[PDB]
């Protein structure tokens, strides 16, 4: 699902929302973001903080 | 700067174009004398198809 949503957001949503007669275009998903899923145990191991 | 830097010569675009939110390159042309703009545009489309 996240792969399809990213393709729609990055390749189709912008062009469609700019099409004649189109008002609000709402994405049923979300574009990719660089997700850094932090682990508090590993952050502690090195005395690090987000 | 030499203590914490390295220097290189590379290539890059002095002017980046975009069309409708996507990277683009513009090409200007003229139909050959004795020909219409429609047929020239058709040939350009046929060439771009490849």
């Amino acid at each position: 699902q996240e792969d399809i949503s990213d393709y729609v957001a990055a390749n189709m949503k912008d062009a469609i929302s700019r099409t004649s007669g189109v008002g609000d275009v709402q994405l049923f998903g979300s574009q990719y973001a660089m997700r850094i899923w932090m682990n508090p145990n590993e952050l502690n191991k090195f005395q690090l903080t987000p | 700067f030499s203590a914490f830097s390295s220097s290189r010569w590379e290539y890059g675009s002095p002017r980046l174009e975009r069309y409708n939110g996507l990277p683009s390159m513009e090409i200007l042309g003229q139909a050959a004398p004795g020909k219409s703009t429609g047929e020239a545009m058709e040939l350009m489309e046929q060439l771009a198809s490849k």
